C-alpha cells in the first residue's frame, strides 16, 4: 500500500478500536457516567483544541466518535492524510478517556498514563527557556536493550525530555535507565494510544503559554509546529495504526524518524538504520542545536588566553602549515581523522605540523574557505594546553606538557576541527608530522590556494570599494577594539582580508564582520570617513570616537594582540622601526617585541605605535600620512629578507628607491640608536631628508 | 469577436497598432478566413509534380487515393513525418553551431570554458580523458565527439547517461534507436519522397527515430555545450512583459534562438566605449531585453529582462521604443521588416541561415564575435537619436520572475531537504521521495509557442494553474515559460496563491516557486534528463513514472518534433492545437492509441485546457496505481 492508504487503514483501525472501547463504557457504566482525565482544566485537550467543546459524560464521549469519522476522508491529497492522522489522535484520546472510565486508576508504575496540568506548567517553562532542548517521543521496540539504553541515555545527556511508549519501556529498564520526571525520562504506556499523553503536553502548552483558545486548531497546530521541539523515533515493525499515529505527529509539525523502510517524505518522515546516528539525525531533523559539542582535555573559550612545552611546531623552528580546501574528489571525503608522521609520544625532550582539511558539502564556495582557516586558530586555542598563532603557511603551534600528561593526541585535533566545522559551517558543509608529506603538500595545494587568494587583492585598490567591513571578534580580550578592514589595510591578525570579511557576513549575517558604508569623506591621506568613525563609536561603546585609517599619530586605529609585526616611532632618526614576533632581541627603542606589544594592543588609541600583519608593510597606505614606508629605518634581518622584493618595488613606485631593503638597518649592522643614525647618514635614507615625523 | 489575448499590456498595444494603422499576426489570421480543410486534416500532398493531390479525410466519400495511388493515411503520415524532420533540422543546426563554437574556444579568446566541472562530467559521457590535461584540449575533443553524433555513418552514437537502459533496449526492439542527426533527417526526407514508404505504421516509427536525434542529442548537446561555455544556470531574478522597456534608455531587444550572439551583445553592452556612446546620444544607459528562446537563454544565465513571447514580438515594435531589434534564426516573423518601416526601429538580421528582405543585414562574424556584437549594438545605440518620443507608449506593466532552474540547480536546491546523516547529496532522491509518497501527485512539463487559433497565453495559464492546484509540480520552457513569467506564476508567492496542499508544502521546504522555468526548448532536454534521473534512481523506465508533457498553444514544426520525442521517450503528451492528422484514421489511431503499446506513452489532443488538466491527473493516477504509489 502507498503512504496514503496505509494511513487511512490505520485511522479506520483506530476508529474501530475507539468504537469497541466506548461500547464497553456504555454497556458497563451507562451514557451518563462522568468522563474526565486526572487534574486537568481542558477536559479532553485534543477534542478541546479541535472543537473547543468539553467532554463531560460517556454519552458526549460517544458523540466525539463522529469527530474521528469526519477527519477520515479517503482522498489522496496531503491535507486529507494529515486530517486522517488527527483522526487517529482523537481516536487515541477517546480510547484513553474510556480507560479512565472503566477503571479509576488504569495506569500503575512504571507507566504514568495521563500527565496532569501541574506537570505541564512545571515542564513548560524550561521548554520555553530552552533548558529542555527537545522532546524525544521514542515508540516501538529496539533490536536489543543495549541499543535502547544507548539512545535514551544519550537523549537524556543533552537535557531532552524522553517519553517512552511500547516495548521500549521494558528495554530501558533492562538496560538500566534511570526513569523519572526529574530524570527527564517518562514511560507513558505500553499501548500505542498512550502516545496521545505527550501530544496533550504539546497542545496544552499552546493553550497555557501560547494563550490560544479552544477551537483555534490551525493556531494550535502552528504553535506546536513552531514552538514545541518534539519528534518521534519509531523503532521495530510499524503497523498501519502506528503509521497513522505518525501522521498525527506530522500534523502537529513533529518529524517522524524510523529504522524501518517507509515512503520517506523530506523533513517529515525519515528512515535511519544506523542506531549510532539516530540521535544526531533526530536533533538535526527538528533543528535542535545542543550547546555542548571527543578529547579528554577541557575545551572552552576560557583557554583562549593561553610551564614548558612537550612539542613545538612552526614559527622559526620547523615548517608547519594549515590549509582548508573545498573539493568533491581527489581523496576520501569523510570524517577521516588521519595522522601521517612521527607521533608526539616519540618525543623524549622539549617537528612540523601539517593541517590539510577537506570539505565538499553543498553550498560551499571556493572563496568561502579563508573564513575557515581563521576559525581553526580559535578551535585550536580552546584546547587546554595548546596555543595557535600565525596565519596559513607561517603558522606557530606549541603543545603543552599537561596535554601530554592528559594523553591528548593529534587525533583529537582532527576531531575538534571536523566537529566544530559541522557545528558552525553546518549550512555550507589530515595531520602530517612527516617532513616529506609536509613539504610536497605545502606547495601542492596550500601555496597555490594562497597565491590565488592573495592574487585577488594583489592588484586591487581601495580606489573602487563602496563599503568597508568592521570586525569585533578580538573584543573578547580588547573590549574597545573595532578592527576596520580595507583591500589595503588588513585585519591586524593578518588573516581576515577585506574579502574574507565579506564572506563572513554572507555566512553569518549577524557575525563579527559587518558592513560599514564609505560615506562622508573628510581626508584621503589620513583616512577619515564620518560613517567609519560612527560605526566604531557604537561597537567600542563610546570609548573610541575619532579615528584615522592611514595614520599612527593622529587618532590611530586601536590594536588588539594578534599582530605579527609592530611599528614604533623613532623621532631621533625622523622615522619608525619594525619588529616581528619571531625576534627575541632588543630594538633601537630599547624594547623587545613583548614590551612593544604591551604598548600597542589592549584596544586603546596609542599614538606613535601600531600593530599590523606582514602584508601591510608593502602597502602604499602604510603610514602614508607620515611619508609611507620611506620612514622604515630599522627592521630585523629575517623580516627584511622575507619582504625584500615586495618593498623594493613599492618603494620605487614612490621614492624610486631601488634598494630600500639595503638602506634599512638591522641587528647585524647595529641596534643602538646612535649607531643606527650613523648608518642612515652614510647610506642616505629618505627619512632623514623627509619632513619632521612629529 | 473572440479576445485576442489575456495579457493587458498586449491588449493595450493591440489598440495602438490599430490607431497607428499597422498589421499584426491577429489581423493576418483573420484575413486567412476559413483556412483550407485538406491542409488542416493533412490530406493534401505536394511531394511530386504529378500533383497537387487532395484525398477525402472522410472515409468512403470523395477521392480515395492520390495520382501515385497513395491512400489518405500515407499522405497524412508523410506530411506528419516531414514536420518532425524539419523540427529536428532546426534544433540540429542550433546545437551544431554550439559544438563548432566549443571547438574554437581559447584561454585568451572570446569564447571560453566557463563551467569546467560540467565539461569534465560531459567528457565522461563521450569517453574523453580529463586527467592532467588542458581544459581547452578536453573541450576540443568533447566538441569533436559531439560533432560525430551529427554525421557518423559507421559506429554507434553517444547518448547521455540519464537515459535508462530499459528505454534504450525498448527503442532497439522497436527499431527506432537513433542514428546520426543529419542522417536521420535524410532518411525521413527520402522515405517521404514519391514512390517510397506507403505504410502509416512504418512512417510514424521513422519519424519517432528521427525525433530522438533531437531530444537526446542535438537539443541535449546544445544545452550541455552552452552551459559549458556560457555557464550552467542557477536561481536568478528577472522581470517579464513589455513593461520592461524603458522610455529614456536605449532599448535593444534580442529575438531569435542562437545563444552566442545574445551572449556577446550582453558582454558588448558593458564595453566602456558603448556605455559612453549611449550617454552621447542622450540616454540613461543600455536597456537589454530578450524575446522567445534567445531571451530565455540570456535571462537564465544573466537575468536579462524578458520583453515578451512569440505573438508579442510585433507589439514590442508598436511601443515605438525599440531602437534596435537584433535577430538570428527561428520564429522571427518576416512581418517585422514591413512593420519596422512604420517606426524608427532598426530591424537587424545577423544570420546567413535567416536573411529577411528589407531588413538591415549585419552578419555576425563567428571568428571575431565580441567585435562583431559591438559593431551591431553600436548601430542600435546610434538609432536612439531617431526616436520620436511623442509616439512612444510602453504599457506600465511588468512582472517579477525567478528562473535558472537547471537540473544541477534543482538538485542543489533539493539538498536543503536532505538530512546530513541519511539521504545522499547531489541526487534527485528528494523529488522521487515526494512523488512516491504521494505529496506531489506527479510532474508535468508545459512547453510550447503561441497560436492565433488559441487566445494568447490563455491555454498556457489555465493549464499550468490547474496542474499546480492538483498538487502536480510544473516545469516550463520557451514561450510557455515566458507566459507564466508575465502572469506571475514564476514567483515564490505563487505557491500559497495557486498551488495545492502538497505542492505548497514542498515549495515552502525547498524554497521554490510552484512553476520552475528550465530554459528554452533546446532546454527541454533538461526535462528529459530530470525525468530520466528519477527513473534510474527508482530502477524503472520513464513510461512507469506519473509524468506528462503539454503543448497548449504550439505552432512550430519544432513543437511536433518535441512532442514526438517526448512520447517516444515514454512521456504522455497533450496537444492544445490539433495537428494535421484528422484525415488519416490509421495515423490518428497510431498517435493516440497504438503508440502506448510501442513506447508506453501516447498523444492526447485536447483544445479545452480544463478538460486536459482532468485527463492528465487521471492518467497520472492510472500510472501511479500500476506502480503501487
Ligand atoms: S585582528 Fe581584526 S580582522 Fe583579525 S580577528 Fe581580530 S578584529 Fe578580526
Ligand atoms: S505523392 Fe502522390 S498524391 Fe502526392 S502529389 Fe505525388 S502523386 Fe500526387
Ligand atoms: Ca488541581
Ligand atoms: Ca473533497
Ligand atoms: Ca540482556
Ligand atoms: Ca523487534
Ligand atoms: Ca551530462
Ligand atoms: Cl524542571
Ligand atoms: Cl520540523
Ligand atoms: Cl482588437
Ligand atoms: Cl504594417
Ligand atoms: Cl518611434
Ligand atoms: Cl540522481
Ligand atoms: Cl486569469
Ligand atoms: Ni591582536
Ligand atoms: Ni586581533
Amino acid at each position: 500500500m502507498n503512504l496514503f492508504q496505509t494511513v487511512f487503514t490505520g485511522s479506520k483501525q483506530a476508529l474501530a478500536a475507539a468504537e469497541g472501547i466506548v461500547k464497553q463504557a456504555v454497556d458497563e457504566k451507562g451514557r451518563d457516567y462522568k468522563v474526565a482525565f486526572p487534574d486537568t482544566a481542558y477536559s479532553l485537550p485534543v477534542i478541546f483544541a479541535a472543537t473547543g467543546k468539553k467532554i463531560t459524560n460517556v454519552g458526549e464521549l460517544e458523540g466525539a466518535l463522529d469527530i474521528v469519522r469526519s477527519l477520515i476522508v479517503e482522498e489522496e491529497m496531503l491535507d486529507k492524510l494529515l486530517n486522517s492522522g488527527l483522526a487517529t489522535a482523537v481516536a487515541a484520546e477517546i480510547i484513553e478517556a474510556a480507560k479512565y472510565v472503566l477503571s479509576d486508576a488504569p495506569y500503575a508504575e512504571p507507566c504514568v498514563g495521563f500527565i496532569s496540568d501541574p506537570i505541564i506548567r512545571s515542564l513548560g517553562v524550561p521548554l520555553v527557556t530552552g533548558d529542555i532542548p527537545g522532546v524525544a517521543v521514542i515508540l516501538g521496540e529496539c533490536p536489543d536493550s543495549e541499543t535502547a539504553a544507548k539512545i535514551i541515555k544519550d537523549y537524556q545527556s543533552k537535557g531532552l525530555l524522553t517519553c517512552l511508549v511500547g516495548k521500549v519501556i521494558d528495554q530501558a529498564i533492562e538496560g538500566k535507565v534511570k526513569m523519572g520526571l526529574d530524570l527527564r525520562v517518562i514511560p507513558l504506556g505500553y499501548d500505542v494510544t498512550s502516545v496521545i499523553h505527550v501530544v496533550t503536553i504539546a497542545i496544552r502548552a499552546a493553550l497555557i503559554f501560547g494563550g490560544i483558545k479552544g477551537g483555534q486548531l490551525n493556531d494550535i497546530l502552528k504553535y506546536t509546529a513552531e514552538r514545541v521541539p518534539a519528534f518521534v523515533n519509531a523503532f521495530g515493525p510499524l503497523s498501519e495504526l502506528v503509521v497513522s499515529a505518525g501522521a498525527g505527529a506530522i500534523a502537529l509539525g513533529f518529524p517522524v524518524l524510523t529504522d524501518q523502510v517507509v515512503p520517506e517524505v523530506p523533513t517529515l518522515l525519515l528512515t535511519q538504520k544506523d542506531y549510532d546516528k539516530m540521535v544526531k539525525t533526530s536533533l538535526e531533523a527538528r533543528n535542535i542545536k545542543i550547546k555542548i559539542t571527543p578529547i579528554p582535555v577541557s575545551f572552552a573559550a576560557a583557554f583562549e588566553g593561553e610551564n614548558d612545552m612537550l612539542a613545538e611546531f612552526g614559527g622559526n623552528k620547523t615548517k608547519a602549515w594549515e590549509l582548508v580546501m573545498c573539493a568533491d574528489q581527489g581523496e576520501v571525503e569523510d570524517h577521516k581523522i588521519e595522522v601521517i608522521g612521527p607521533d608526539i609520544d616519540t618525543i623524549d625532550k622539549a617537528m612540523p605540523l601539517g593541517m590539510l582539511i577537506k570539505v565538499s558539502g553543498t553550498n560551499m564556495q571556493k572563496d568561502f574557505e579563508p573564513v575557515l582557516e581563521r576559525r581553526l586558530h580559535y578551535f585550536l586555542n580552546y584546547i587546554e594546553g595548546v596555543m595557535h598563532v600565525g596565519q596559513r603557511n607561517l603558522t606557530w603551534v606549541r603543545i603543552g606538557k599537561e596535554a601530554f600528561e592528559k594523553g591528548f593526541r593529534l587525533k583529537h585535533f582532527g576531531e575538534v576541527i571536523y566537529a566544530k566545522m559541522l557545528d558552525e559551517f553546518g549550512s555550507v558543509v589530515t595531520i602530517i608530522t612527516d617532513p616529506g608529506k609536509a613539504e610536497e603538500l605545502e606547495g601542492k595545494y596550500a601555496v597555490p590556494r594562497y597565491k590565488e587568494r592573495d592574487a585577488r587583492l594583489e592588484s586591487l585598490v581601495d580606489e573602487k570599494v563602496d563599503t568597508f567591513y568592521s570586525c569585533n571578534l578580538c573584543q573578547s580580550f580588547a573590549p574597545a577594539h573595532v578592527c576596520i578592514v580595507t583591500p589595503e589595510r588588513l585585519g591586524l591578525c593578518g588573516a581576515v582580508s577585506w574579502l574574507d570579511a565579506k564572506a563572513t557576513l554572507e555566512l553569518n549575517p549577524t557575525g563579527p564582520c559587518q558592513a560599514v558604508p564609505k560615506e562622508g569623506v573628510v581626508d584621503e591621506n589620513l583616512g577619515i570617513w564620518e560613517k567609519v568613525n560612527e560605526t566604531v563609536s557604537k561597537i567600542s561603546q563610546g570609548a573610541v570616537t575619532s579615528v584615522t585609517l592611514y595614520s599612527i599619530l593622529q587618532d590611530p586605529m586601536t590594536s588588539c594582540g594578534c599582530f605579527e609585526c609592530i611599528t614604533g616611532i623613532m623621532p631621533e632618526a625622523n622615522g619608525v622601526v619594525m619588529v616581528n614576533r619571531e625576534f627575541g632581541a632588543t630594538t633601537p627603542l630599547g624594547m623587545t617585541f613583548g614590551e612593544l606589544a604591551s604598548m600597542t594592543g589592549g584596544g586603546v588609541q596609542t599614538p606613535g605605535f601600531m600593530g599590523h600583519g606582514r602584508q601591510f608593510i608593502a602597502s602604499k597606505k602604510f603610514m602614508k600620512g607620515e611619508g609611507g614606508l620611506g620612514r622604515i629605518v630599522w627592521m630585523p634581518k629575517e623580516l627584511k629578507d622575507f619582504v625584500a622584493e615586495k618593498l623594493n618595488k613599492t618603494a620605487k613606485e614612490l621614492y624610486n628607491i631601488d634598494n630600500f631593503a639595503d638602506m634599512i638597518c638591522d641587528e647585524t649592522i647595529a641596534t643602538e640608536s646612535e649607531e643606527v643614525v650613523k648608518f642612515l647618514e652614510e647610506k642616505g635614507h629618505p627619512a632623514l631628508k623627509m619632513d619632521p615625523i612629529m | 469577436e473572440k479576445a485576442k489575448s489575456i495579457d493587458q499590456a498586449t491588449l493595450q498595444l493591440l489598440d495602438k497598432a490599430k490607431q497607428d494603422g499597422v498589421e499584426t499576426v491577429w489581423d493576418r489570421k483573420a484575413d486567412m478566413k476559413v483556412q483550407c480543410g485538406f491542409g488542416s486534416a493533412g490530406v493534401c500532398c505536394r511531394n511530386c509534380s504529378m500533383g497537387p493531390c487532395r484525398v477525402s479525410p472522410v472515409p468512403g466519400k470523395g477521392v480515395e487515393r492520390g495520382i501515385c495511388g497513395a491512400t489518405a493515411d500515407v499522405i497524412v503520415s508523410r506530411n506528419f513525418a516531414r514536420m518532425v524532420a524539419a523540427g529536428t533540422a532546426a534544433h540540429s543546426d542550433h546545437g551544431r553551431s554550439i559544438a563548432l563554437s566549443l571547438y574554437h574556444t581559447s584561454k585568451d579568446g572570446d569564447i571560453k570554458v566557463k563551467d569546467e566541472n560540467k565539461l569534465k562530467e560531459v567528457a565522461k559521457s563521450f569517453n574523453v580523458e580529463t586527467e592532467g590535461r588542458d581544459i581547452y584540449d578536453i573541450a576540443h575533443d568533447v566538441a569533436k565527439e559531439g560533432l560525430s553524433n551529427y554525421g557518423k555513418q559507421l559506429g554507434e552514437v553517444t547518448l547521455p547517461p540519464s537515459l535508462p537502459e530499459k528505454r534504450k533496449e525498448l527503442w532497439r526492439k522497436l527499431g527506432v534507436y537513433p542514428r546520426a542527426v543529419d542522417r536521420e533527417i535524410a532518411a525521413v526526407m527520402h522515405s517521404t519522397h514519391i514512390g517510397c514508404n506507403a505504410d502509416a505504421e512504418a512512417m510514424i516509427k521513422m519519424s519517432m527515430r528521427c525525433s530522438l536525434t533531437d531530444g537526446w542529442m542535438g537539443s541535449f548537446m546544445g544545452t550541455e555545450f552552452s552551459d559549458i561555455m556560457f555557464g550552467t544556470p542557477h536561481s536568478i531574478d528577472t522581470e517579464a512583459n513589455l513593461g520592461v522597456l524603458e522610455k529614456n534608455s536605449v532599448n535593444v531587444v534580442l529575438h531569435g534562438h542562437e545563444p552566442l550572439l545574445s551572449e556577446m551583445v550582453v558582454e558588448a553592452a558593458s564595453d566602456p566605449e558603448l556605455v559612453e556612446l549611449a550617454k552621447s546620444v542622450g540616454a540613461d544607459g543600455i536597456n537589454l531585453c530578450g524575446m522567445c528562446c534567445t531571451g530565455n537563454e540570456v535571462s537564465m544565465r544573466h537575468g536579462i529582462k524578458i520583453a515578451g513571447n512569440f505573438m508579442q514580438q510585433e507589439l514590442a515594435v508598436v511601443t515605438g521604443a525599440v531602437d534596435g531589434l537584433i535577430v538570428d534564426v527561428q520564429c522571427i516573423m518576416p512581418a517585422l521588416a514591413k512593420l519596422s518601416k512604420s517606426y524608427h526601429t532598426k530591424f537587424i538580421t545577423t544570420s546567413p541561415k535567416a536573411h529577411i528582405t528589407d531588413s538591415i543585414y549585419m552578419e555576425f562574424d563567428e571568428e571575431n564575435p565580441l567585435d562583431s556584437a559591438k559593431k551591431i549594438l553600436k548601430e542600435a545605440i546610434l538609432n536612439f537619436k531617431n526616436r520620436d518620443q511623442s509616439k512612444v507608449m510602453i504599457p506600465e506593466l511588468k512582472c517579477k520572475a525567478i528562473l535558472g532552474y537547471s537540473v544541477e540547480e534543482i538538485i542543489n536546491k533539493l539538498d536543503k531537504v536532505v538530512n546530513t546523516q541519511i539521504g545522499p547529496m547531489q541526487t534527485v532522491k528528494p523529488l522521487a521521495d515526494v512523488l512516491v509518497s504521494g505529496v506531489l501527485r506527479g510532474a508535468a512539463a508545459v512547453v510550447g509557442c503561441n497560436n492565433p487559433k488559441v487566445v494568447q497565453d490563455s491555454a498556457h495559464i489555465e493549464t499550468i494553474k490547474g496542474l499546480i492546484k492538483n498538487d502536480v509540480i510544473v516545469v516550463v520552457t520557451g514561450c510557455a515559460a515566458q507566459a507564466a513569467a508575465k502572469y506571475g506564476l514564476l514567483q515564490k508567492e505563487a505557491a500559497e496563491k495557486y498551488a495545492g496542499p502538497g505542492l505548497a508544502t514542498v515549495c515552502k521546504l525547498v524554497d521554490i516557486p510552484p512553476v520552475l522555468h528550465m530554459g528554452s526548448c533546446v532546454d527541454i532536454s533538461r526535462i528529459l534528463d530530470l525525468v530520466g534521473r528519477v527513473a534510474n534512481l527508482l530502477g524503472v523506465d520513464m513510461s512507469d513514472l506519473p509524468v506528462a508533457g503539454v503543448a497548449p498553444e504550439w505552432m512550430s514544426e519544432k513543437a511536433v518534433a518535441i512532442g514526438t520525442y517526448v512520447v517516444t521517450s515514454g512521456i504522455d503528451t497533450w496537444l492544445g492545437v490539433a495537428p494535421p492528422v484528422t484525415g488519416g484514421p490509421e495515423v490518428v489511431d497510431i498517435l493516440t492509441n497504438k503508440m502506448e503499446d510501442w513506447v508506453g506513452a501516447k498523444f492526447f489532443i485536447e483544445t479545452d485546457p480544463h478538460k486536459a488538466v482532468e485527463q492528465i491527473v487521471n492518467r497520472m493516477n492510472e500510472k501511479r496505481k500500476k506502480l503501487g504509489i
